[PDB]
């Protein structure tokens, strides 16, 4: 088996398509998209470091010096061929991609209904990205891959749910690690309990989990942490640093994380964009302090694909540094690499277009941090 | 005003009782020298 | 005297409901977008070009998910950008496309599916 | 070894390792003025990385 | 004059000579800038302030007085100036 160790990204291959969508209270002009860049340097909190499809993570991982394979299905039309060509030019392994000649890539058949006086839609025919069967899996890829990566978008499709669980069994049989990068799509933000029930099985099937701060707080309690953020003492601060009215970087205790912990979880990472990387392991926990600067390039900055770069950097360091799971100092040092990768990825328009290379990421990491933190 | 610079890496060795404490125009403690002081650098 | 710079009109959930309920002669293309979404700028320009292409042979509308979040969730929108191609024939079924699909893809869908 | 490589111009240390001494023990920041104390935390500098050049690459190649 | 101005400050503006507990650096800055810009320090208070800039000298002096460092730190927070007459609560 060649080096570096292979990773597998399972799910849909799409161009852009950030899944995490919520309501923002600061909209720009509905027509003048030249104003919408001001929401890139003053983003909604859930969109600070947005993730995307697993193909973004695969491309970013390959650009950071790793070897990746994509497992999914595309149609036999022009769009599927173009997506496969884009993944191939990025040196992502395509042997796990299954073609469907009778399906239209990234197209879903829906029926519009008017239940209870409101327009609604229901899926008639699923797209080929959500129509991968367990018999179409690539067993060589699942055998070679050391990390298995997927998003919660597949949980919105029953076919992909069954295929994902079969693939997880296959990967665990061969010794691979399961990376659950949540990336909650629009439907999965409706209420906490239904999402917890929907993601419980995949959550317990994962060794590595990455969630955003908003995702974790939604999964535990949104109102409690919103109230805790808004609290201000009436008379005097409890310490001087609380007098500065600095941005809140609250580090969740493992006791608060206890509902979401299970036995096979080796590492949980909570990302507040690139600013904070809260990590939790069975033995220890902590936070990696990062930064961001999209105002350095106000006319080319774009946060799309930043979380993909962070996750790809995490996987790149995990595949080559097994001591990350057991050493806290090594874990922080290697997570600074993912912080730098996420920082660079915010400087370009387009997720795939702006994915950094390993050389640039290491250069930025050494420039930003003091030499003792390398 | 010329600046004397250390010509080697080493340990500065001199007696502080032959110099008078002062305060520079930059606010730093210093020693005023009025004699032919000899300073040893243990390179 | 001065032409408007944008041809794609922004509609509410109720207005889109009335448009879909009413009789339609040309295909209707519904865009779901948010101003905080980076990919939506490119989709906005692409749909402006498409609207210029189809002068009166198609209808291009956009719905902001920051004003119609529940409506977007009801219509099975899982992310942005998301397009809905609604055929003038009520018997047929609409097509939902996810991602920054090419302009030629939209042309093909409109020509051979609506 | 030394005293012959130095005479011949062959690669040798500038200072003989045998004829080399440490610099003893210096001030431990408890017997030093405030302006001569090593800062508690390392400070970001923008000059913390050595500048790349042709000479470093070529010297590394000829050392290889 | 500078006897009624101080009284007016106390009465109308709440002035009071509260003790300023200074670091050795601030104490040296106050005691040494009273002499000149760049001059050989001659006042004994300035010489002592210069010597106290090194905590090692302070520790040696504290050991010379045969007292511990904790209450020497607590010795700084002593009220200066005159004391008020004791109260006779009858």
């Amino acid at each position: 088996y060649d080096d570096p160790p292979l990773v597998c990204c399972f799910g849909a291959v799409q161009k852009e398509f950030v899944p995490v969508v919520r309501v923002h209270d600061n909209p720009m002009h509905p027509d003048i998209y030249s104003q919408w860049k001001m929401l890139q340097w003053d983003p909604p909190e859930f969109g600070r470091a947005p993730g995307g499809p697993p193909s973004n993570v695969a491309i970013s991982h390959v650009r950071l010096g790793g070897r990746a394979a994509f497992m999914g299905k595309v149609g036999g039309d022009d769009y599927g061929e173009e997506l496969v060509l884009m993944m191939n030019k990025e040196r992502v392994q395509t042997r796990g991609v299954k073609f469907d000649e009778g399906a239209s890539t990234a197209c879903t058949r829906v029926k519009i209904k008017f239940e209870d006086g409101k327009m609604k839609a229901e899926t008639v025919k699923e797209p080929p990205e959500d129509s991968l069967l367990a018999s179409e899996l690539n067993l060589a890829v699942l055998k070679e891959a050391r990390i298995f990566h997927f998003n919660s978008e597949v949980l919105t499709s029953p076919t992909m749910e069954s295929t994902l669980f079969k693939a997880i069994q296959w990967s665990k049989k061969f010794g691979g690690l399961i990376f659950f990068d949540l990336n909650l799509p629009l439907p999965l933000w409706r209420s906490r309990n239904e999402t917890r029930k929907l993601i419980k099985k995949s959550w317990d099937e994962a060794n590595i989990i990455e969630v955003s701060q908003q995702e974790l707080e939604f999964l535990l309690d949104e109102e409690y942490y919103e109230r805790r953020r808004n609290y201000t003492p009436q008379y005097f601060a409890e310490d001087f640093e609380q007098t500065k009215n600095r941005r809140d970087y609250y580090h969740y205790t493992p006791e608060e994380i206890k509902p979401l912990w299970h036995d096979d979880l080796k590492l949980l990472v909570v990302t507040d964009g690139t600013l904070r990387l809260h990590y939790y392991t069975p033995k220890f926990d902590g936070v990696v302090v990062g930064t961001e600067d999209v105002l350095i390039t106000p006319f080319t900055c774009d946060r799309t694909g930043s979380g993909d770069a962070v996750v790809a950097g995490i996987m790149r360091k995990l595949t080559t540094c097994p001591e990350m799971f057991e050493d806290q100092d090594v874990l922080e040092r290697q997570l600074r690499f993912a912080v730098a990768a996420g920082i660079i990825s915010q400087w370009t328009i387009g997720a795939v277009r702006g994915f950094p290379t390993e050389s640039a990421t290491q250069n930025l990491k050494e420039q930003v941090y003091v030499p003792s933190m390398w | 005003a010329e600046h004397v610079r250390a010509p080697y890496n080493g340990k500065i060795k001199f007696n502080e009782d032959l110099v008078h404490p002062t305060r520079t125009r930059h606010g730093h403690p210093a020693f005023l020298c009025y004699i032919d002081l000899s300073v040893i650098i243990e390179s | 005297f001065v032409r408007e710079d944008y041809l794609v009109r922004k509609l509410s959930a109720q207005e889109l409901q009335d448009l879909v309920k009413g009789e339609r002669k040309v295909p209707l293309i519904v865009d779901f977008y948010a101003t905080w979404c980076g990919p939506c700028i490119l989709m906005a320009q692409e749909l402006e070009m498409l609207a210029v292409e189809y002068e009166s042979n198609a209808m291009i509308v956009k719905v902001d998910t920051d004003d119609e979040y529940e409506f977007a969730r009801d219509m099975q929108v899982r992310g942005l950008p998301t397009l809905f191609f609604i055929s003038p024939d009520p018997s047929k079924d609409a097509i939902r496309t996810e991602g920054l699909i090419p302009l030629q893809m939209m042309r093909d869908i409109i020509d051979n599916d609506m | 070894g030394f005293e012959l490589d130095k005479k011949l111009g062959r690669p040798h240390p500038f200072i003989d390792p045998t004829k080399k001494k440490q610099i003893e023990t210096t001030l431990t920041s408890d017997e030093s003025w405030w302006n001569w104390r090593k800062p508690e935390k390392e400070q970001w500098s923008r000059w913390q990385r050595r500048r790349p050049d042709v000479e470093t690459v070529f010297l590394k190649a000829m050392a290889e | 004059t500078e006897d009624e101005a101080r009284r007016r400050n106390w009465i109308e503006r709440g002035w009071a000579p509260w003790e300023e507990i200074l670091t050795p650096e601030a104490d040296f800055a106050r005691k040494s800038l009273n002499e000149g810009e760049e001059v050989p320090l001659q006042s004994p208070e300035a010489i002592e302030a210069f010597k106290m800039l090194r905590p090692s000298y302070r520790k040696k002096k504290i050991k010379e007085m045969g007292i511990t460092e904790d209450e020497w730190y607590a010795k700084q927070f002593e009220i200066r100036g005159d004391k008020p007459p004791p109260l006779d609560t009858s």
